[PDB]
């Protein structure tokens, strides 16, 4: 029950209202699934919910699906208490077991194991989990947290997600105001990042920027919603590296061949 | 490949060298005390 | 033993059907377009049977992992690798007469079937190198949220797998079919949600919402009813005004 | 200082270097659009000896040869005795990262899963592949480098938006092999001298200007030490640098 | 004297010998354009006895008859307290040879991942020993030969073309069976003396112009192992040193 | 043994084969589906001065290469580390005589290499506690069926191929001799009849004999045996001379 607003910045679009609805959700602990641009408000939203998780709620058990190799992903999945799986020793409790009450920080990675998918379905089954050789089921608890970045209904029509992947998933949806869409705190969060950037640069004075830069900023797509711009901003800071020295351009697409 | 632990690789222990190590970890003053208290019955042990 | 019954002649019909199946312990599998409380179904069945005193505790079949089906069928092995030495017995034996819903059957694997079937059709507890097999006549039944006869057309399973169920697979009506007490059913879902939302009470929804409930495709049949119910609740969070709108396609993005 | 070796008289080599210098205190990612047999490694060195934490770790582990899918999980970690057959994670790379940066070669092949796992690293970086161990972060910076066509990857979608973005913070185009032609003559002689010395070849053959012209004709896209490789070839062509230099070897497959 | 195994009186063989003499002390990487059967494992141990360290030996055994795990898991060996399944500090045969020379074989069989690892070693030389540790280097020559056209294989995009150069100090061809023609008469005589000694056949009973023509027509698929093996089959056909050699078992595996 | 080498190319072939038998040169042989290679090898071994020599015939597929040499070598360990004495040793087991290899054609190259040149010195034949030493057993492998293109398929270790014997055991089909047919046939028949404890060989009608005379009979001696057996149970009685050339228990008929 505190601020912990952190660098949650640039919500002058209805992403403010997005946050508001997020708040409306925040008390309830039921399954969380969202949607939006990767590396862009998204995991920041994750932090947002992690704050929405009571500070005393528990371990923000981060779930990063692009990992897990192939198999004993299963181990930490169902668990591993027996021998011959995870160095034996104690019942190794999986990251799934690691969360007891914690965040099911489900990441929408679109990796191949719908095998995994069914597993997590049983992960979201009755509040329960059972290890490798896991001689007994154990009725488990954890906060549940997913999000998205692509057309889940299409993949359903594409069959790509387990139908029940979504069926069990997403009590409701939560999207993001795209960089082609949000477009409101442009100069605002622009300056915020710039402040951080100069401060790290310890740049003696805020360069300032010409309006041609902001005109481009409106013109820019910013496909990566939050960071790509932010990276661009820091990049302007670098490619300039001058204090009080007003900008007139920005650095984003170094793939643009030099002149 | 698919890693883990797999079966591969018993009998009866005795405290013989174990009692010997009990002597060695014990100090040579009392270790010789036992050494005497040992060699007494061993008639071929001077 | 007790759940959000579908309160319906098709539902009460499947009820009487399972009731005909009640003390019966012969093998089985489930028919059903989706699941419609697939777990809850087998679960109430479990709560009923002579395995009521028996272990009415399931196991998720096609969960399992590659190399260890032996143990899976038969619990932890004494002689598998050096570490363990105790012939910990079948999850089946962990019931061995209780009620252990063979769920996840559709997603199961090929040689996995090759063993589990043959054993179930015939095989006492022949574990890893053991002395003597013991038959754990464990209350037998599986399930199919999918179409096995289709799988037969595919031929993925054993025709023995076809033999597996000793019972005819009851099915529940599609949501498009069932759609029976969804008024009262949703009302209960809402009483639930308001309790979960700690909401004071429900004045109601639109009768337009009622018709949209009628005018509902309803794929996530047993889920989505109460699902989008409470979804409408929270996206509303409002009890003073009727749920004139309900949370239709969360997949849909509003304008 | 990278011995100041690999001299690029292309003042763009210098300009790159200046960008490097600006980047030197800087601590954020960077791509080096390298070349086939170019030598992004050596320049990355020249950077590291100049790193803001130049005293920091400087490891070269690329997953280009990631024949094992599990060589990854390792590189992401291992629980002590994870799986089994082992004692602890061989964490050397994870070691260099804390108190260091990240350097890789030819990031093209990465399992997309591996890649976005790296993604969950870069923004936050948990103790990973650790068999359920609690998270942990390596005070890790980064640097990137390849000869691949980034647009080709983008079409391939090879880098995710989160990936392509948060992965990338600077772009260092290695000049084309022939781009740095005056630099070519420069570092060419640099090698010529370096060879004549270390070979202890009693005399230095020098260089035939015709050989120089022929060498310049070598598009020689590979020149990393591929310059040095063809150089050793030519040295053997001379065999001994006692005589003045004319015997220049480029293509060694040829019998006779 | 290394017994002058395959004493090639051929001027091509003579020049091959002269050049092998030139560069075997050059304990450096080089390219053997060579194949099995044609000097199958013929020159390596000579150049090892000709290696800079005559005290230094020839481990080699880097034949690529191994497919997937064993090839590498013996290559680096592996770690002691960590592996797929063995607590063996397999130091790898790279550790094995101290002082002398070693060769990599069937190099075409290698994967690209192995290709980059090895070419790196050819550059890097330090290595963390598969499992991962403080890397360490050895100072010695590098040797390999492949029967294929790696210019095309890299044109086929299959291997460390970086290896295909850094090793490729000079692609060193050697004579095939089809290469040996006039000295083939002498080679027949020498293998015959060797066999008559070994087979306890009294001596060379004599050549048959008919057998001579039969062998001359024999296109000789294999080069050397074929020579000895067909000699064995034909001797078994004859089994005596009285009648002049005509029983030529050109196909010891001819049917019926 | 009843070779009945009535091909009589079988005869001179046997002449050369036993000629090699006293010699202990390595053995690599190609055998017909029904060649009775065992008998040939057995005959050579008894003909070898390893008449009494050890003759471990390695049906080389049942193992685990996860203990490949651990069989091929074995391990010596005793006392508190492990109960028993020590391993017999695969190279150690056949030591002093025939070293017969079977189940070789479709084998893992784990074995192929693990044996490859493994005896060229041989002094490295007992490890993991098993105590290394060199040995002398007449190396034998046989039943060769892989085409030379299998060596061109390379899966046949051409290293083993050069490591193979100086030539190959040529083998013809049962369609070839067609000679001791009635003979060894009756040999089998009476053999069964006694094994059947049967009354007596009722005989064979020439109709069966003719139907037989037309057969490639790939199963060679096995074909002979099996055909005899099928027709034998088919007669089910020994009254009159049988009449059926029992081809195959396949047709529903
Ligand atoms: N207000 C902001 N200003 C500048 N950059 C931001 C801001 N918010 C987020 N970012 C950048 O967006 C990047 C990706 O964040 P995010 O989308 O949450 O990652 P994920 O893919 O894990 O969701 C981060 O690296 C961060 O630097
Ligand atoms: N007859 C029923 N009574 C009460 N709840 C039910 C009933 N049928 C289904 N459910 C609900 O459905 C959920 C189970 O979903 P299920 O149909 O098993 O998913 P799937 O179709 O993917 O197997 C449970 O949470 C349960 O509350
Ligand atoms: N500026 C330079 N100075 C010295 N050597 C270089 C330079 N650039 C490239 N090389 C040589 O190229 C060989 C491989 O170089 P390079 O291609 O940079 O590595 P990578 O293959 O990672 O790009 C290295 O061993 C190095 O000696
Ligand atoms: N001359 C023969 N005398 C007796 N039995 C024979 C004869 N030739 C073949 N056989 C029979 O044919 C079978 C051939 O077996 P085998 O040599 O193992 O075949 P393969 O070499 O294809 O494995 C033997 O079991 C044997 O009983
Ligand atoms: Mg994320
Ligand atoms: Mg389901
Ligand atoms: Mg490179």
């Amino acid at each position: 029950m505190a601020e912990y607003k952190d660098n949650l910045l640039g919500e002058a679009n209805s992403f403010l209202e997005v946050l508001e609805q997020v708040s409306h959700l925040a008390p309830l602990d039921k399954p969380v699934l969202i949607i939006g641009e990767r590396g862009t408000g998204k995991e920041l939203i994750a932090s947002r919910l992690h704050y929405l998780s009571s500070r005393w709620q528990g371990p923000f058990i981060s779930l990063n699906c692009a990992a897990l190799n192939e198999n004993l992903l299963d181990s930490e999945l169902f668990g591993h208490e027996a021998g011959a799986f995870t160095g034996a020793q104690k019942r190794h409790p999986g990251r799934f077991e690691r969360a007891d009450g914690g965040t099911l920080f489900l990441d929408e990675l679109a990796t191949a194991p719908m095998m995994v998918q069914e597993k997590l379905l049983r992960v979201i089954e009755y509040g329960e989990l059972e290890r490798v050789g896991g001689s007994q089921p154990l009725q488990v608890n954890v906060r549940l947290v997913c999000a998205t970045n692509a057309d889940l209904p299409a993949m359903v029509n594409e069959g790509t997600f387990r139908a029940d992947l979504l069926d069990r998933l997403a009590f409701d949806v939560v999207q993001l105001p795209p960089l082609r869409e949000r477009e409101s705190d442009i100069m605002l969060m622009a300056e915020y990042f710039a402040i951080q950037m100069c401060r790290e640069i310890k740049l003696p004075l805020f360069p300032g920027f010409t309006e041609r830069a902001r005109e481009t900023l409106l013109n820019y797509r910013w496909p990566g919603n939050i960071r790509e711009l932010k990276n661009v901003v820091e990049r302007s800071v670098y490619r300039h590296g001058t204090s009080d020295y007003p900008l007139d351009d920005i650095i984003i697409d170094p793939f643009k061949r030099r002149p | 490949m698919k890693q883990g632990l797999q079966l591969r690789l018993q009998l009866a222990m005795t405290p013989q060298l174990q009692q010997a190590i009990r002597l060695l970890q014990l100090s040579t003053l009392e270790l010789q005390q036992e050494l005497q208290q040992a060699l007494e019955s061993n008639p071929l042990l001077e």
